[PDB]
């Protein structure tokens, strides 16, 4: 029906500029203002700018003010934002959100597009696959385990099985420790089933641009 | 950045309300109920409001509130190319008070002649009397009721003239009324909407606080009831009338105020984010509720009069001044405590035309206040040059031949004058300035765009009802004439003179902007229709 | 800056049960600019309640709002699984505009002892020059739980990552993932790493230990 996507946003260095996207479809664009909402790790929702029907009342927030510039395409249906000597408070979760209407608040949210800006460099995580150790072989269940360590930035994918199997999985969210962060994934199965069948850690990093499967072995 | 703001909103609502409400709710809708079938006018009336008339209110107080400036400066930030829309509606208030104001004077005048137990025009055997003065009214010309000489014969004495070549003598009775309301126009101007805010409570007000005991009496009149029969009973053969839908469209758009700026005007001194959208119904609404409410006062005694008095109703059910300066008063002095309802009713008249020559001559003052800074900066010694000129001038309206004077310049001032300037004030707004833009101004002030409804009626409806109003105006076109008075064609000419002085100024204003910027034709254009805004 | 302050910012509740969630701004917010959001774990928000009493398109009647001037509360009569997530209120009353602090809803269940997991270095990572143990807590209620690493007998503070699932859509419960790492040089030094978890559902802690032999 009516959808609202956030595209650009990604690693940026303090000080550095970037530009963000939102693709508006599904309803006539230029009759409705648009915002900028964001939120930060700490998960707190900060709005960041307003932008009105034609583009002629624009309200920004006193953080962000002289800094990020918030445009409008109503031809093509894209929102914008310009983003400018980008601090690292400013890192956060950018929405695209649609209201006309301050009595209404705004009805549709998009899915949102992640900028972070850090002085840190890109890494690949090191894939470590989990074994348990020798005895007793519980009887009924066995757990199983891979580590994604010190990478950067966010996100990374992991899959089981390339995502076969989605059941008794518990993926971790990762934690931010010396600009590196370490994930890991734990996943359950039933002693007959391992190792019967094959258990491989599926992990991407498109960041660093790797790609790599993990199969459990009980060394 | 910068400008005055009302006192509070109260000073805001009863000053729109005041301006809006006026002789014109007495004095034609219960007439035209009367004459359109009754309680099935309000089918047409109510449908040419919704439509056509609060849109164009609302149009407005929206417009005003927004540009936060006068008429003037308000049209030149808007469409520059159109500026002169501000400058002929400014005039067209700059005439009309030449003559309006001689209405409240003669409220104030048949006020002090009430100071008795004795009212004058109650008898036929009086100084002023002729021998064919009936007791009250009749359908013969030639022979007119006691309360029709007292007022044509004593208070206006135009049977001394013998048309508008002849004004005859000054009455420096009915010259001491008008200086003794631009008094009170004055000291209410004063210091601006700080007083002005102030003073509408009164004169707002007060009208209602007489209504109410005009309500309450006439309804206790015998033969009250009959009245109301004649005022509200449904004939809905007339909604099949041409003639039908065009009086509810006229008077819809003629009863609420745009074209004069100032509506414009008031609305300037709102804060910006106010809610003009409430204002603009709530106001709109009272408007029309009291014409409804003192189409009872004024029938419920008009069935007393044909019951108890002994007059066919459509002899004593009419519009305009006779109704309240004649008909009315008569059926009072036939009532017990006569003087009392005279007093608060020549009051009520009042108060009813003052607060809207304030809000009428408030459009001059703010609309040129805002172009110039000089008469910005001394705003007492303006209102004092424009009230001397209006005096001055006005003495004319006080001679004997004053009504013919009056006449004139109340079909001339604006009938057609406004129509065209708010039909430009539509196609500017609508199409040239656009919707789209307008209502992201309204979105930014009150929270949310106007509805589409509002939008279709700005664009389209609009336009064609006001074309509806002009072209039926022009198909029954008739050359001037007060009773067996017909007036001289160079009259007639100097009425048009004065209708297309101030329409003159659109097409005009649009040249010498137009000729004042260098460039391309195309490139001179859409400089001169790009906002101030942008 | 109008600031929305909302409690309480965690919220327990048995499905069933009714809750009740209050915002309170530093200036008086008008009565039609009050909105609410409910935002769902791992998801973008969704406009839930405008304009104080409103419920959106979509939302049950379950869900109702109240409050003016400086407060504002949601509430919910019979809480359903469905609801556990986070609400955001809003003012749209005056630029800057401003989101409340929130308040995270969560479901209540039975108390839950974890299953707990240890996991020695893996070979991998024992060619790379770093040695990491990994303990997993799982399946655990209430979500409070710690985790105490033992080198043989001494217990070791420094250098733990530790990570908590959210609530799961399912049996409730909540998982923690604990990540002890060491060089080798000082991995290969003991020959003994214990993991034991302390949790309101025993007096005595979970251990979980393994020796380098095997
Ligand atoms: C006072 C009485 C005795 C005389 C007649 C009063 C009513 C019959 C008239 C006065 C003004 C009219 C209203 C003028 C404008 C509106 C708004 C309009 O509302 C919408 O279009 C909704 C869109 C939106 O809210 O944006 C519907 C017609 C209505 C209620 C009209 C209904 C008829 C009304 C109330
Ligand atoms: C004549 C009889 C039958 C009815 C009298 C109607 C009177 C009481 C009505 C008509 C217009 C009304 C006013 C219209 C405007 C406002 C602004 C509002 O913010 C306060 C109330 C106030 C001041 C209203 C008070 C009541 C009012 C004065
Ligand atoms: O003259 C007596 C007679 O006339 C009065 O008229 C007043 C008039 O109302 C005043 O405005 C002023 O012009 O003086 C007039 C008299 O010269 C009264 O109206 C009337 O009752 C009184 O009997
Ligand atoms: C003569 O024009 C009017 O009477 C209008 C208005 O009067 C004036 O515009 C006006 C202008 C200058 C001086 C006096 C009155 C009052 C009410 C509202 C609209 C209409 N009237 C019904
Ligand atoms: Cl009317
Ligand atoms: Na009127
Ligand atoms: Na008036």
């Amino acid at each position: 029906e009516v959808q609202l996507v956030e595209s650009g946003g990604g690693l940026v260095k303090p000080g550095g500029s970037l530009k963000l996207s939102c693709a508006a479809s599904g309803f006539t664009f230029s009759s409705y203002a648009m915002s900028w909402v964001r939120q930060s790790p700490e998960k707190r929702l900060e709005w960041v700018a307003e932008i009105s029907s034609g583009g002629r009342y624009i309200y920004y927030s006193d953080t962000v003010t002289g800094r990020f510039t918030i445009s409008r395409d109503n031809a093509r249906n894209i929102l914008h934002l310009e983003m400018s000597s980008l601090r690292s408070e400013d890192t956060a979760m950018y929405y695209c959100a649609r209201g006309e209407v301050r009595q209404r608040g705004f009805d549709y949210w998009g899915q949102g597009t992640t900028l972070t800006v850090s002085s840190a460099k890109t890494t690949a995580p090191s894939v470590y696959p989990l074994a348990p150790v020798c005895g007793d072989t519980t009887g009924s269940s066995v757990t199983l385990g891979c580590l994604v360590k010190g990478y950067f930035p966010e996100p990374v994918t992991l899959t089981w099985n390339s995502g076969s199997l989605s059941s008794g999985v518990h993926t971790f969210p990762a934690v931010l420790q010396s600009d590196l962060y370490t994930l890991s994934s734990s996943v359950t199965v039933t002693s007959s089933t391992w190792p019967s069948q094959s258990i491989t850690c599926n992990v991407a990093h498109p960041a660093s641009s790797t790609k790599v499967d993990k199969k459990i072995e009980p060394r | 950045d910068e400008r005055e703001t009302w006192s509070g909103k109260v000073d805001f609502l009863l000053s729109v309300i005041g301006f809006a409400v006026d002789l014109a709710n007495v004095w034609r809708f219960p007439y035209l109920c009367y004459k359109n079938g009754g309680g099935a006018f309000l089918v047409p009336y109510g449908i040419m409001l919704a439509v056509g008339g609060i849109p164009l209110f609302y149009m407005e107080l929206a417009l005003g509130q927004h540009n936060r400036k006068g008429a003037i400066t308000c049209w030149g930030r808007l469409v520059p190319l159109f500026k002169g829309i501000g400058y002929a509606v400014v005039l067209i208030a700059f005439y009309v008070d030449f003559y309006y104001n001689v209405i409240i004077a003669w409220s104030l005048r048949f006020f002090f002649a009430s100071f008795t137990n004795s009212l004058p025009w109650t008898s036929c055997n009086n100084i002023w009397n002729t021998p064919n003065c009936r007791p009250f009214e009749g359908h013969v010309e030639g022979f007119q009721s006691a309360a029709s000489e007292y007022f044509n014969r004593y208070i206006l004495e135009l049977n001394r003239s013998e048309g508008i070549h002849d004004l005859g003598a000054i009455k420096w009775d009915m010259a001491l009324c008008l200086l003794i309301v631009y008094l009170i126009c004055y000291f209410s101007l004063w210091k601006g909407i700080s007083t002005s805010g102030k003073v509408v409570w009164f004169t707002a007000l007060f009208p209602y606080a007489v209504l109410l005991i005009l309500l309450i009496r006439g309804l206790t009149l015998p033969g009250s009831f009959l009245g109301i029969q004649y005022y509200l009973t449904p004939n809905f053969s007339a909604i099949y009338k041409a003639e039908v839908w065009v009086d509810a469209a006229t008077q819809v758009f003629f009863s609420l105020g745009p074209g004069f700026g100032v509506l414009l005007a008031y609305a300037s001194y709102n804060k910006y984010h106010n809610n003009v959208y409430k204002d603009a119904l709530l106001t709109s609404f009272i408007n029309s509720a009291t014409s409804f409410i003192a189409g009872f006062v004024i029938f419920s005694v008009l069935g007393y009069m044909a019951h108890t008095l002994g007059v066919r109703i459509e002899d004593v059910a009419t519009e305009g001044p006779g109704l309240v300066f004649v008909v009315y008063p008569a059926a009072i002095a036939t009532m017990p405590a006569s003087t009392f309802w005279a007093l608060i009713f020549f009051m009520m008249l009042a108060t009813l035309g003052l607060d809207s020559s304030f809000g009428g001559s408030e459009a001059i003052i703010t609309a040129l206040s805002d172009e110039f800074p000089k008469i910005k900066r001394n705003r007492e010694l303006f209102v004092a040059g424009l009230f001397s000129l209006y005096f001055v001038v006005g003495l004319a309206s006080c001679t004997q031949g004053g009504f013919y004077f009056f006449h004139l310049l109340d079909r001339y001032a604006a009938g057609y004058s406004i129509l065209v300037a708010v039909f430009f004030e539509a196609i500017a707004v609508s199409w040239i300035y656009g919707t789209n833009r307008f209502s992201e101004d309204i979105r930014d002030m009150i929270g949310f765009p106007p509805g589409r409804y509002w939008q279709v009626c700005w664009r389209f409806v609009a336009p064609i009802f006001l074309l509806f109003i002009t072209v039926y105006g022009l198909i029954g076109y008739e050359p001037l004439t007060y009773a067996d008075y017909v007036y001289p064609s160079w009259a007639n000419a100097l009425g048009w003179c004065i209708a297309g002085s101030s329409v003159v100024m659109i097409p005009a204003v649009a040249i010498f902007k137009l000729l004042s910027t260098p460039g391309s034709l195309r490139q001179r254009f859409t400089i001169l229709t790009t906002p101030w805004r942008d | 800056e109008n600031v929305l302050t909302q409690s309480p910012a965690i919220m327990s509740t048995s499905p069933g049960e009714k809750v009740t969630m209050t915002c309170r701004a530093s200036s008086s917010v008008g009565s039609s600019y009050l909105h609410w959001y409910q935002q769902k774990s791992g998801a973008s928000p969704k406009l839930w309640i405008y304009s104080t009493s409103n419920l959106a398109s979509g939302v049950p009647a379950r869900f109702s709002g109240s409050g003016s001037g400086t407060s504002y509360s949601l509430t919910i009569s019979s809480v359903e699984a469905e609801d556990a997530a986070t609400y955001y209120c809003q003012q749209f009353s005056g630029y800057p505009l401003t989101f409340g602090s929130g308040t995270k809803l969560e479901m209540k269940r039975a108390d839950a002892a974890p299953t707990v997991s240890i996991f020695p270095p893996s070979s991998e990572q024992l060619t790379s020059g770093g040695a990491s143990v990994v303990c997993f807590l799982n399946n655990f209620y209430p979500k409070d739980i710690n985790v105490k690493w033992k080198i043989d007998g001494s217990e070791r503070q420094n250098g733990v990552l530790n990570s908590w699932t959210d609530q799961d859509s399912k049996d409730s419960t909540y998982s923690m993932s604990s990540t002890l790492t060491l060089t080798k040089d000082e991995y290969e030094r003991h020959n003994s790493y214990t993991c034991e978890a302390t949790h309101k559902t025993s007096t005595s802690p979970i251990v979980k230990s393994f020796n380098r032999n095997e």
